[PDB]
Formats: C-alpha cells, sequence, structure tokens
C-alpha cells in the first residue's frame, strides 16, 4: 500500500510541523516580551518546551517506526527514544497539572496568591515536572526493570512490533499508570471541578445581579481543556494499563493511533493554553506590528 | 571590567536584590483601598473601627486572616478631585462612605458615586459602597417629618424587593428606605458596568465591628472574579 | 479663552417660566457634556441637570423632574434650560458648567467651589 | 462695586485682546513653509530601563546625561545609569504616591513629592554613602504636582492648591509664594537663566513668572482644558503647553500670543508630557494612548511617533546635550529612545 | 468683600499686562526660525549620529 502510506506520512509530516511551529511561537513569545513575563506564562513556556522537544526529539522516529512498521535505528536509539518518549511525555503531563494547581490557586485564594505563586514556586515546579519524569523514564528503560518477569513476552512484542516498542509489566504497567497519568490527570480534574463550580455560583450570582435591576464562558473553557486532555491520552494510558492482565492483546496499528493521539496533545497543548486566551493573542499581534 | 565598573555592577546587584525583597513585602502581598466619603460621612468612624484590626494623605494598615491591607484618605486635599484620584487607578477596591440618613445631599453623594464609576482611569476598580449611618436614617424614616420621596419622587411608586433581608426589628418602611437609598447607587452602577468591576452594598452603623471582614470578604471577590475573567471562567 | 454667559432670570410668580441660555466660546462645543448647577442662598452648589454631546442622554436632580428641561443647540453653541412650574426654593444662582475634558462621560468638579469651567451666573428669584 | 470692577475687567481683556491682535501681522506656519520638513524621523529603543514595581510618574534627566533619577508609585527612587542600566540608587519614599521628581543641576540632591504635600530633598552625596533625606518641605495646601531645583539650595514647586512657590532648602520656608491660578497647577518649567519660569494649570491658563520679583508678568490663553505639561524652547523665548483636549501650543513670550497648535483630527486622548529636542525643531509628546508623537515644531507636522509602551505615557525627557529622550509610563518601564 | 477684593486682584493684573510692550508675530517665528537653523547641526535627534559616536548603541 504505498500510496496510503505516503499519504500516512504526509499526514504525520503535517502534524510534526504544526507541534513544532506552534509551540515556538508559543516559546518566542513567551521569551520575547517582558510583558508576558509572569510565572504562570513561564510554565506555560516551559509546557511549550516540553512539547517542541517532544516533537522534533521523538515524533519523526515513531513516524517512521509506523509508517515503515519497523525499527531501523537499532537497540541503542530505541532505547533512547523510549526514555525520551516517556519523560516527555509524563513532563507535559506533570506541566498540565501543575498549571492546574496554579489556576486553582489563583481562583480559590485570591488574596493570598501573588505571594504564594511566585517565581521561586514556579521554579520549583518546573524543576519536578523536568526531573522526576527523567528520573522515572531513564531508570525504568535503562535499568530494564519495566519489563522485569516478562522478558520472553517483552522480546516477543519486539519482534512483532517491528523492532522495539514501548513495553511494560504488570506491576511495571500500573505503577507507570499511576505516575505519568492518573495523579496528574485526578489533580487537574479535581481542581477544574472546583473551578467550575466556583465560576457557576459567580456567573448565577452576577447575573442575579444584574436582572434585579433594569454566556456560559466556564462550561466552555474548561469543556475544552479537560476535553483536550481526556480524549488524547486517557484511551492509551487505560488500554495500556488493562493491556498485560489482557496478556497484550492490542495489536499494530492501535498502540500507532493510540500515541498519536498523545502526540496530537502536544500538538494542541499551544492552543489550548495560550493561543485560547486573548491577551496572548494581542501579545502575538504586537510582535506582528 | 575595570575595577570602578565591577563596583558599579556589584552595587547595581544589592539594589536588585533590595528590590526584589521589597517587590514581595508591601508591594505584591498587600492590598491597597481608597477611602472615599463627604463632609458629613462617617469614614472617620469607619478609620477607628478598622484601626482595631498637618497635611497630605493618610494611611490606615490593617490585618484580616494575615492579609495585609493599606487604605488611603485623602487629607489637606482641595474640591477639585479630577487629577489625583488617577494616582488610585490601581488600587484592588475603593471603599465609598455614604450618610445614608441625610436625603438632602443624597443626590450629591449619587453624582460622586457616578463620576467614581465613569471615570476612565478607575473603569476596573470596583466600589465597595457603605451606606453609613444606619440607625440616624431610621429614626428619621420613623419620625416621619421628613419626607424622602420629595427629594426622590420615585420613593413614592418603590415597593422593597423580595430578596430583601430585614432585620429581626427592622420596621418595614425603614427596610424600604434603606433599600430604595441602595438600588438608587446599585442603578447607577448596573447601567454602565461592562462586567470589569462591581459594586459590594453593605449597611453599616458608627458601632459595627464587622467593617473589616466586609472589606475583607469583598476583596477577595474581587480578585476573585477578576481571575475568572482573565481565565475566560467569567 | 475658554468663556460661559448664562442670560435670563429675575423675578418670576410661582407656577411661572423661565428660558435660561448660556452661550458658550472658545471651545469646541459639541465635544463636551453640558451641565447646569445652582446656588440657593446660604447654601452649596447643587447640580441640577446634565445633557450629553449630541444630546441623546439627559438627566435630572429628583427635585427638577418633570418641570425643568434641558436642551442643546450644538450648532449655535448655546445650552438651554426651560424652567416650568417654578416654586420659591428655585431661588438661586443658576450657573452652566463644562465638563472639565471632552469625549468623557464623567463630570467631577463641575459643582466645586471654584471650578474653572462654569459660567458667571444669573439670579433667578421666585416670589 | 463687584458689576464695575468685572466691567473694568471685561474693558480690559478687550484691550489686551486688540493689542496682541494688532501684533499677529504674520503666522508662524506661513513663515516656514518654504523651509522643507526634517522628514521621516527614527527612533528605536536602546534601553529598556525596568525594575519598578507600579506606575512611573515623573523622571528627570541628571545634567551630565548619564544619570536618570524617576518616581514611581510603589513608593521608590530610582537613580538610572542610562549607559549601562546599572542601578546607582534605590531611595524608599515615605509616602507612596510621589507625583514628581527632579535633579539637582550639581547633581547632588533628588527632590520629590506628591500627594503628601510635601517636597522631600534626598542627599546623594552623604558622607556615610546612605541617602537621608535632608529637607522635607511643608506648607503646600495641595498635592505636588511639579518641583525643580535652581541650583543646591533653592527649588521651585507647583502644587494642587493652584499656588507655586520658592523655597529655601537650608531654612525650609517658602522665600516666594505665586498665586493667580484658579485651578490646580500641573507643570512647571524654568528658563535657562532660571530668571523666568512657567506654570501650566487648570483653567487652560498658562503664566509666565519672575522668581525674583514674585508676581506674574503674562498670562497665556488659548487651550480649551487642563494644561498637563509645558516645557521652555531651548531659546527660552518661548514654550509649550500639552492639554488635556488633544492639543499642543506654542507660545512666544515677547508676542505674548500664541503661534502654532500641533494637533490632529485622529488624535482625541490628552496630553501628558511634552518636551523639546537640543535644537527646538523637535517638539516630543506624550498621549495617553500610550504613544508619543514627534512634532515639526516649525511645520506643525507629525515627524515621527514613539510606540512601545504598553500602558499611558506619563513622563517624558531629553537629555541636555540631546542625544537622547526617556519616556516613562503606567507599564512601569523607561526607554530610553535615539 | 471676598469677590470685589479678587476683582481688585483680577483688574490690577489686567492692567499689569496690558502695560506689556509686545512685538510683531512675524520677528517671533523669525528669531524662533533663526535658532533652530543656527541649532540644527547640533541635535542628535534631527540627524542621527553614526552609532560609533552615540553612547546608546
Ligand atoms: C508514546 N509516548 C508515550 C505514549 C508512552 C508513555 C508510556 C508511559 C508513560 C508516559 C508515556
Amino acid at each position: 500500500s504505498n500510496d496510503v502510506r505516503a499519504s500516512l506520512y504526509s499526514l504525520m509530516v503535517l502534524i510534526i510541523l504544526t507541534t513544532l511551529v506552534g509551540n515556538l511561537i508559543v516559546i518566542v513569545s513567551i521569551s520575547h516580551f517582558k510583558q508576558l513575563h509572569t510565572p504562570t506564562n513561564w510554565l506555560i513556556h516551559s509546557m511549550a518546551t516540553v512539547d517542541f522537544l517532544l516533537g522534533c526529539l521523538v515524533m519523526p522516529y515513531s513516524m517512521v517506526r509506523s509508517a515503515e512498521h519497523c525499527w531501523y535505528f537499532g537497540e541503542v536509539f530505541c532505547k533512547i527514544h523510549t526514555s525520551t518518549d516517556i519523560m516527555l511525555s509524563s513532563a507535559s503531563i506533570f506541566h498540565l497539572s501543575f498549571i492546574s494547581i496554579d489556576r486553582y490557586y489563583a481562583v480559590c485564594d485570591p488574596l493570598r496568591y501573588k505571594a504564594k505563586m511566585n517565581i521561586l514556586v514556579i521554579c520549583v515546579m518546573i524543576f519536578i515536572s523536568w526531573s522526576v519524569p527523567a528520573v522515572f523514564a531513564f531508570g525504568m528503560i535503562f535499568l530494564e526493570l519495566n519489563f522485569k518477569g516478562a522478558e520472553e513476552i517483552y522480546y516477543k512484542h519486539v519482534h512483532c512490533r517491528g523492532g522495539c516498542s514501548v513495553f511494560f509489566s504488570k506491576i511495571s504497567g500500573v505503577l507507570t499508570f499511576m505516575t505519568s497519568f492518573y495523579i496528574p490527570g485526578s489533580i487537574m480534574l479535581c481542581v477544574y471541578y472546583r473551578i467550575y463550580l466556583i465560576a457557576k455560583e459567580q456567573a448565577r450570582l452576577i447575573s442575579d445581579a444584574n436582572q434585579k435591576l433594569q454566556e456560559r464562558k466556564a462550561v466552555k473553557t474548561l469543556g475544552i481543556v479537560m476535553g483536550v486532555f481526556l480524549i488524547c491520552w486517557c484511551p492509551f494510558f487505560i488500554c495500556t494499563v488493562m493491556d498485560p492482565f489482557l496478556h497484550y492483546i492490542i495489536p499494530p496499528t492501535l498502540n500507532d493511533v493510540l500515541i498519536w493521539f498523545g502526540y496530537l496533545n502536544s500538538t494542541f497543548n499551544p492552543m489550548v493554553y495560550a493561543f485560547f486566551y486573548p491577551w496572548f493573542r494581542k501579545a502575538l499581534k504586537m510582535m506582528l506590528f | 571590567v575595570s575595577a570602578e565598573d565591577k563596583a558599579a555592577a556589584e552595587r547595581s546587584k544589592m539594589i536588585d536584590k533590595n528590590l526584589r525583597e521589597d517587590g514581595e513585602k508591601a508591594a505584591a502581598a498587600t492590598h491597597r483601598l481608597l477611602l472615599l466619603g463627604a463632609d458629613n460621612s462617617g469614614k472617620s468612624t469607619i478609620v477607628k473601627q478598622m484601626r482595631i484590626y498637618n497635611s497630605g494623605i493618610f494611611e490606615t494598615k490593617f490585618q484580616v486572616d494575615k492579609v495585609n491591607f493599606h487604605m488611603f484618605d485623602v487629607g489637606a486635599q482641595r474640591d477639585e478631585r479630577r487629577k489625583w484620584i488617577q494616582c488610585f487607578n490601581d488600587v484592588t477596591a475603593i471603599i465609598f462612605v455614604v450618610d445614608s440618613s441625610d436625603y438632602n445631599r443624597l443626590q450629591e453623594a449619587l453624582n460622586d458615586f457616578k463620576s467614581i464609576w465613569n471615570n476612565r482611569w478607575l473603569r476596573t476598580i470596583s466600589v465597595i459602597l457603605f451606606l453609613n449611618k444606619q440607625d440616624l436614617l431610621a429614626e428619621k424614616v420613623l419620625a416621619g417629618k421628613s419626607k424622602i420621596e420629595d427629594y426622590f419622587p420615585e420613593f413614592a411608586r418603590y415597593t422593597t424587593p423580595e430578596d430583601a433581608t430585614p432585620e429581626p426589628g427592622e420596621d418595614p418602611r425603614v427596610t424600604r428606605a434603606k433599600y430604595f437609598i441602595r438600588d438608587e447607587f446599585l442603578r447607577i452602577s448596573t447601567a454602565s458596568g461592562d462586567g470589569r468591576h462591581y459594586c459590594y452594598p453593605h449597611f453599616t452603623c458608627s458601632v459595627d465591628t464587622e467593617n473589616a471582614r466586609r472589606i475583607f470578604n469583598d476583596c477577595r471577590d474581587i480578585i476573585q472574579r477578576m481571575h475568572l475573567r482573565q481565565y475566560e471562567l467569567l | 479663552q475658554v468663556q460661559l454667559q448664562e442670560s435670563g432670570g429675575g423675578l418670576v410668580q410661582p407656577g411661572g417660566s423661565l428660558r435660561l441660555s448660556c452661550a458658550a466660546s472658545g471651545f469646541t462645543f459639541s465635544n463636551y457634556k453640558m451641565n447646569w448647577v445652582r446656588q440657593a442662598p446660604g447654601k452649596g452648589l447643587e447640580w441640577v441637570s446634565d445633557i450629553s454631546q449630541s444630546g441623546a442622554s439627559i438627566s435630572y436632580t429628583g427635585s427638577v423632574k418633570g418641570r425643568f428641561t434641558i436642551s442643546r443647540d450644538n450648532a449655535k453653541n448655546t445650552l438651554y434650560l426651560q424652567m416650568n412650574s417654578l416654586k420659591p426654593e428655585d431661588t438661586a444662582v443658576y450657573y452652566c458648567a463644562r465638563c472639565p475634558a471632552p469625549f468623557t462621560r464623567d463630570c467631577f468638579d463641575v459643582t466645586s467651589t471654584t471650578y474653572a469651567y462654569r459660567g458667571q451666573g444669573t439670579q433667578v428669584t421666585v416670589s | 462695586e463687584l458689576d464695575q470692577l468685572r466691567q473694568e475687567a471685561e474693558q480690559l481683556k478687550n484691550q489686551i485682546r486688540d493689542a496682541r491682535k494688532a501684533c499677529a501681522d504674520a503666522t508662524l506656519s506661513q513663515i516656514t513653509n518654504n523651509i522643507d520638513p526634517v522628514g521621516r524621523i527614527q527612533m528605536r529603543t536602546r534601553r529598556t530601563l525596568r525594575g519598578h514595581l507600579a506606575k512611573i510618574y515623573a523622571m528627570h534627566w541628571g545634567t551630565d546625561s548619564r544619570l536618570l533619577v524617576s518616581a514611581s508609585q510603589d513608593g521608590k527612587l530610582i537613580i538610572w545609569d542610562s549607559y549601562t542600566t546599572n542601578k546607582v540608587h534605590a531611595i524608599p519614599l515615605r509616602s507612596s504616591w510621589v507625583m514628581t521628581c527632579a535633579y539637582a543641576p550639581s547633581g547632588n540632591y533628588v527632590a520629590c513629592g506628591g500627594l503628601d504635600n510635601i517636597c522631600s530633598i534626598y542627599n546623594l552625596k552623604t558622607r556615610e554613602g546612605n541617602v537621608r533625606v535632608s529637607r522635607e518641605l511643608a506648607g503646600h495646601t495641595g498635592y505636588l504636582s511639579c518641583c525643580r531645583f535652581l541650583d543646591d539650595n533653592q527649588i521651585v514647586t507647583s502644587s494642587g492648591d493652584t499656588t507655586c512657590a520658592l523655597w529655601d532648602i537650608e531654612t525650609g520656608q517658602q522665600t516666594t509664594t505665586f498665586t493667580g491660578h484658579t485651578g490646580d497647577v500641573m507643570s512647571l518649567s524654568l528658563a535657562p537663566d532660571t530668571r523666568l519660569f512657567v506654570s501650566g494649570a487648570c483653567d487652560a491658563s498658562a503664566k509666565l513668572w519672575d522668581v525674583r520679583e514674585g508676581m506674574c508678568r503674562q498670562t497665556f490663553t488659548g487651550h480649551e482644558s487642563d494644561i498637563n505639561a509645558i516645557c521652555f524652547f531651548p531659546n527660552g523665548n518661548a514654550f509649550a503647553t500639552g492639554s488635556d483636549d488633544a492639543t499642543c501650543r506654542l507660545f512666544d513670550l515677547r508676542a505674548d500670543q500664541e503661534l502654532m497648535t500641533y494637533s490632529h483630527d485622529n488624535i482625541i486622548c490628552g496630553i501628558t508630557s511634552v518636551s523639546f529636542s537640543k535644537s527646538g525643531r523637535l517638539l516630543l509628546a506624550g498621549y495617553d494612548d500610550f504613544n508619543c508623537n514627534v512634532w515639526d515644531a516649525l511645520k506643525a507636522d507629525r515627524a515621527g511617533v514613539l510606540a512601545g509602551h504598553d500602558n499611558r505615557v506619563s513622563c517624558l525627557g531629553v537629555t541636555d546635550d540631546g542625544m537622547a529622550v526617556a519616556t516613562g509610563s503606567w507599564d512601569s518601564f523607561l526607554k530610553i529612545w535615539n | 468683600t471676598a469677590s470685589i477684593a479678587q476683582a481688585r486682584k483680577l483688574v490690577e493684573q489686567l492692567k499689569m499686562e496690558a502695560n506689556i510692550d509686545r512685538i510683531k508675530v512675524s520677528k517671533a517665528a523669525a528669531d524662533l526660525m533663526a535658532y533652530c537653523e543656527a541649532h540644527a547641526k547640533e541635535d542628535p535627534l534631527l540627524t542621527p549620529v553614526p552609532a560609533s559616536e552615540n553612547p546608546f548603541r
């Protein structure tokens, strides 16, 4: 199927291009303007950096793996690529969770927000989101304890997958599900549910006040924010954690669509968190002229 | 490079370190308020109540839940305020105290509030409205010697709001009058509010001790709504 | 030089009518709001009425609604105050106040003791 | 009687108007129409001085053209070395609401004031190396809007109480008081020789004061609203005023009349600060739309625009050597243009 | 008494101003033009100096 695989190559090239470009605009805009130099914008800048590095250091090789259905780069570079994959995906998820926590402090602690969410704590958040994923991913991959107790199954899946794949055991699968996705995702969902309730209450109060004399924005905004994340990541992580108990039934091209949803999350993150808000667009137009 | 240049750079670094220390305490962790009111108002009693928590401007510092508030009251200034009131274009809120028991000057207070509300540079500042002198208003209403509808004819048609919560011992006439005054202010508040700022009415007295907590809660609400609007949640 | 000249006034019986007029010069009359303020004997300046740049929006004090009506003529640079159903408490000097800045919606200091852009004032007396 | 006195005032105003009408034999515009324009002036932000936490309300240049004092309403005076962007001093003010600042021609002291009605003098060269409040001049019954040193001992201040005053810093007493303005005096400008100075105030009037005699020599009108800024022409025989009506105007002391008006139909925001270039050919004005228009002082054509400030431009100054222009703004950043 | 005193002071100031010795606008314009022409060659903002000579490089 030469034509179909060429079309797939073009589609993945388009995805990589949009991810790289959008993240580059986010990084340059935030780093250039001193108007945007604020701790939350620096969290967004770090997230954009993670997404850009995922776009340039990870996606093209996974595209080659997906289109050619096999690995051309050898065992060493596969180990490096898997470690970088896991590291950067978990770093992006951690950045999302920390942005959620910052928003929670902004909305539910308005008076002490500027004192609490200062540059030092934001830098600590960035350091954690860059380091904990790195240690976790590289330690798991290079020490080979992810597939401990599943050597033969790991090798069989690697051979079937085309040369190498992202493989976890039952315990390793559950651990990585709890670390990379479940905990940050639960924190994000809880804080955004609280913010939704607060926003609804405030909107109702304002509407009643303005009606007694003489848009559902929260629903739309939080729906976009949470739906992008859920649609992109929840299927992959759920199926992956269920797979070792199902005894590895997920066949190729399904892992492909799922991990490409994961990459699409990094594609969309600039749109959800930077382009969605009018202040960033105004700064970008200021850059235009 | 040279010794002098290095010394200058080191002095600049020390200055920057002190500026970093200052940018947190008394700059970003404290909230500034502007206290406005007329001669007949009781804003001095408001200051006295908040204190427990030869010219120029007066500053009052008080704390609620370990949050630092700086409330500023103008002292020896002339009666023309269109210039010096621009200095307060970034305060978190404006405390506006009104003598609700003085019918003759209620229109003057309303014009003051309208000018404050519609100013270009105060276009984003919420107003915390204290309808002071409630006991005197109650006495005046009960006496009946002063006909409030003679100053505001609309009062002859105004009916007390359904959600208007009265005090346990409040006479219905007192409730109607006080809520009429509050709604007279709120009509100005809402007729021009684009959602960027809001007005928070409160009925207060000279003996009231809750004013500091009122200000704390209202500043919390103001900043919460500001953040919600910023993040497109409102 | 900004100057405002009111005209009309004098004695009048209760229930009578007056037509106060102000001739404005030295500024673009159509760029500013225009106000009427009065000062009864032994009392401070009181804001009476207001009118926008184009005359679209107008306002009155409570004691004046239904009796006075403010009018504006940008072509002639003249401001009018048709005063009907006059009462003894209307005995006061009537000043016309210019909005301090153009295109603004607020009028901060029009009623101040020594506002610069006020008129000289015309005395109105009701028997 | 009051009526007779006001009629006499009207007659005298008519006399003055006729007298200055007789002198309007020509207009500066039709005299300068024959000279080519300066051209499309371009200036780029060479330096961006940041460090203030709140809106900057005033700034002033040292006579050496390197040092630069700025006042912010966070309660801080910062002395900047514009060449290297390094900070030289950071004076914590006792009152947060500073509305003006000044730099002594000798550079030994700086002054500032505001809503506290007090002009504070800070000794920048204390023997121990720490800035100390040398003096705190009190007596004004309104906020200080401007202040300018005549020398290390004398300072002239304008206040919102409608009066300007000449002080002796050593004794701290008002040597002379200038009265006559009907509204708040919003700006001040000493002549190059410091024998005269002009003050712009509300009531849309500018007045020329003689410091030794202590009286108003001439009153200049023509603005339609408050005068927010005023600057002397480098020659010292003329000055420019920026007003709230979105217009600049140029007055000549000897002609006792307005010469030119700098306005455009698309500009409707008020003017916050004005300044001249060293030759006086360019008139730089700050606006509430956080732009600065560079006006050809002789032709009344917009020679250029300085853009880049996020919030209202509040102050604007040109170095003594005319090498650069510094503009502050309510966004808390100062920018050096060249 | 305040109003009449203010009027008296105002008329005195108006007399002082009416006693001014004024100059024709043409001469004032010529003098301003002469100053601008004379000092044009010393205004860095009118004619940008080379980057080698300005301090704000
Ligand atoms: C394709 N890169 C991720 C989809 C793989 C992964 C696995 C576990 C944790 C994080 C990330």
